[PDB]
C-alpha cells in the first residue's frame, strides 16, 4: 500500500506503491535490493515533489496522438529552469507519460521559431561556419 | 539552466515530436543537432506522396534507414547521380509515379528486404525485375500495369518469392501468354491472392487448371475480363477450399444461369460479374443467391498498399510519422 | 450521364478525360488508381487499352486516361 523514497539531498517522501510503480526505475528497484527507503540520488526533493505530483494525477487513465492534455497543459507551465530538471527526472525515473508530455512541451518550443530564435530561447551555441550553414540549408533544400 | 549538454536520448524525444519541415529546420542549430536531426529512429517511415524531388534526395534519405516509405504519384524524373549503399526499406509504394526506368533500377538494386512493395502503373523492365528478385521475403507485390519485362524475368522473380501471400500481377499490357503461363506455372503455392486480370485472350482454362493445381491456398482470386472463362471451368472453382472471393467481371461467355453454381462453392462470401449480368436481372441473380454479396466490389484491394476509406494515409497498416502536410 | 470528351494526342500518347454523374464520382478513389478493370466496373465505357494514369485532384470527377498511339 505504501513506500518510502530518499530524494537527492536527503528528503523523504512517501507514497503509493503502484504510483511509485509509474517509474520503471523505481520498479526496478523494488523487486530486489529491498528495505526502505528507495534512494533516488539523482533527483532533488524539489523536482521529486513535481514528479510525485504528477504522477499521482495519473495514475489510471484511458487516454492518442500528440496533444498535451488540458490538465498537464499548465502543471509545465513552470519556468525554464524547472522544466529542464523535470524533463531529465523523467528520463532518469523512466516514466513513460512524463517524458511524453515533457519532450512535447520542449518541442512547442521549436515550432514556428526559426534557428536563430532558437540558439538564443535555448542557450544553444552555433559552431556552423557560413561554409556549411548555408551548405547544410542546401541539403534540406527539397523542403 | 541551459538546455545543452541534454542527454542525446532524450534530444531524439524531443526531435521526434516535430513535423519533417521543423526537424529538417532544427537540423541546422548546431553540429550535433545536426548529427541526430538524422538519426534513424527518426526516420523509420517517411511519407513522400505526390512530392517532386530528385532521385538523389529520395535516395539519401531511405539511406537514413527509412523502413516504411509511402512515395506513390510523386515526380523523380531526373538521372540519379549518386552511388549508394543497401536499403533498409521493408514497405514501399511508388505506384502511379514519373520515374526514370534506370532511376528505378538505381533504387531497387539496393532493395533486398522489402516484405510489402508496389509499383504500380510503372514502366520496369528485366534488370529492375531481376533485382527485385533479391527481395525473397515478400508477401505483397503489386505490378498491376507494369510493363517491359520478358517471360523469363518474371519467372525468376516468382520462384524466389516463396513466402507470396498477395500477388497483383494484373493489366500487365505488355504481357504475352508467355508470361501468363509462366505466372500461374511459377507463383509460389502459398499465395492466398491474386489478382491476374485483364489478359483477355492469352489466359486459357488451361491456365486456370494449372494454377488451382498448384495453389490449392487461394482466398482472392479475380480473374476479371479473362473471356476464355465460361462456366465449364467453374468446376476448378470448387478445387479451392478456402475460396472466399472470386471476381469474373466481363467473362462475357458466362450463361446468367450457370452463376447459379458457384452459389454452391461451401466458402464462397463474395462474387464480382459486373458486365455479364442482363440489365434489369440483376436483382434477380442477388436474390437467388442470398447467401453471397454480388457486384459489392468495384476495386481490388490485392496488394494495394492504401485501399483507403477515404483519407487513409497508412501504407499497409502502418502511419508515417514523417510527412509533408 | 457520363460525358465523354475528345481525343487528342501529342506525338506519343491519346488522351481523353471522362467527366462522371456526381453519384457515381463519389465511388472515385482518392488512395489509388484505377485499372480497367476496375474503371470499366465503375461504368466508363470506352476503347480498351486506355490507362487511368493520374489524378486531377481540383476535379475528382473528371477522370484522365491516356495510352499509346
Amino acid at each position: 500500500a505504501s513506500i518510502k523514497l530518499q530524494s537527492s539531498d536527503g528528503e523523504i517522501f512517501e507514497v503509493d506503491v503502484e504510483i511509485a510503480k509509474q517509474s520503471v526505475t523505481i520498479k526496478t528497484m523494488l523487486e530486489d535490493l529491498g528495505m526502505d527507503p528507495v534512494p533516488l540520488p539523482n533527483v532533488n526533493a524539489a523536482i521529486l515533489k513535481k514528479v510525485i505530483q504528477w504522477c499521482t494525477h495519473h495514475k489510471d487513465d484511458p487516454p492518442r496522438t500528440d496533444d498535451i492534455p488540458v490538465w498537464d497543459q499548465e502543471f509545465l507551465k513552470v519556468d525554464q529552469g524547472t522544466l529542464f530538471e523535470l524533463i531529465l527526472a523523467a528520463n532518469y525515473l523512466d516514466i513513460k507519460g512524463l517524458l511524453d508530455v515533457t519532450c512535447k512541451t520542449v518541442a512547442n518550443m521549436i515550432k514556428g521559431k526559426t534557428p536563430e530564435e532558437i540558439r538564443k530561447t535555448f542557450n544553444i551555441k552555433n559552431d556552423f561556419t557560413e561554409e556549411e550553414e548555408a551548405q547544410v540549408r542546401k541539403e534540406n533544400q527539397w523542403c | 539552466v541551459s538546455w545543452d549538454s541534454l542527454p542525446d536520448e532524450l534530444l531524439l524525444g524531443i526531435f521526434s515530436c516535430l513535423c519533417l519541415p521543423e526537424l529538417l529546420k532544427v537540423s541546422g542549430v548546431c553540429k550535433r543537432w545536426y548529427r541526430l536531426a538524422s538519426d534513424e529512429s527518426l526516420w523509420q517511415t517517411l511519407d513522400l506522396t505526390g512530392k517532386n524531388l530528385h532521385p538523389d534526395v529520395t535516395g539519401r534519405l531511405l539511406s537514413q534507414g527509412v523502413i516504411a516509405f509511402r512515395c506513390p504519384r510523386s515526380f523523380m524524373d531526373q538521372p540519379l547521380a549518386e552511388h549508394f549503399s543497401p536499403f533498409r526499406v521493408q514497405h514501399m509504394d511508388l505506384s502511379n509515379s514519373v520515374i526514370e526506368v534506370s532511376t528505378l533500377h538505381g533504387i531497387l538494386s539496393q532493395c533486398s528486404k522489402l516484405q510489402n512493395l508496389s509499383l504500380e502503373g510503372l514502366r520496369l523492365s528485366d534488370p529492375i525485375v531481376n533485382t527485385l528478385a533479391k527481395n525473397s521475403n515478400l508477401v505483397r507485390l503489386n505490378l498491376s500495369g507494369c510493363s517491359g519485362f520478358s517471360e523469363f524475368a518474371l519467372q525468376t522473380l516468382l520462384s524466389s518469392c516463396s513466402r507470396l501471400d498477395e500477388l497483383n500481377l494484373s493489366w500487365c499490357f505488355d504481357f504475352t501468354e508467355k508470361h501468363v503461363q509462366v505466372a500461374v506455372a511459377h507463383v509460389s503455392e502459398t499465395i492466398t491472392q491474386l489478382n491476374l486480370s485483364g489478359y483477355r485472350k492469352n489466359l486459357q482454362k488451361s491456365d486456370l487448371s494449372t494454377l488451382v493445381r498448384r495453389c490449392p491456398n487461394l482466398v482472392h482470386l479475380d480473374l476479371s475480363d479473362s473471356v476464355m472463362l465460361k462456366n465449364d471451368c467453374f468446376q476448378e472453382f470448387f478445387q479451392l477450399n478456402y475460396l472466399q472471393h472470386l471476381s469474373l467481371s466481363r467473362c462475357y461467355d458466362i450463361i446468367p444461369e450457370t452463376l447459379l453454381e458457384l452459389g454452391e462453392i461451401p466458402t464462397l462470401k463474395t462474387l464480382q460479374v459486373f458486365g455479364i449480368v442482363p440489365d434489369g436481372t440483376l436483382q434477380l441473380l442477388k436474390e437467388a443467391l442470398p447467401h453471397l454479396q454480388i457486384n459489392c466490389s468495384h476495386f481490388t484491394t490485392i496488394a494495394r498498399p492504401t485501399i483507403g476509406n477515404k483519407k487513409n494515409q497508412e501504407i499497409w497498416g502502418i502511419k508515417c510519422r514523417l510527412t509533408l502536410q | 450521364q457520363i460525358y465523354y470528351s475528345d481525343k487528342y494526342d501529342d506525338e506519343e500518347f491519346e488522351y481523353r478525360h471522362v467527366m462522371l454523374p456526381k453519384d457515381i464520382a463519389k465511388l472515385v478513389p482518392k488512395t489509388h488508381l484505377m485499372s480497367e478493370s476496375e474503371w470499366r466496373n465503375l461504368g466508363v465505357q470506352q476503347s480498351q487499352g486506355w490507362v487511368h494514369y493520374m489524378i486531377h485532384e481540383p476535379e475528382p470527377h473528371i477522370l484522365l486516361f491516356r495510352r499509346p498511339l
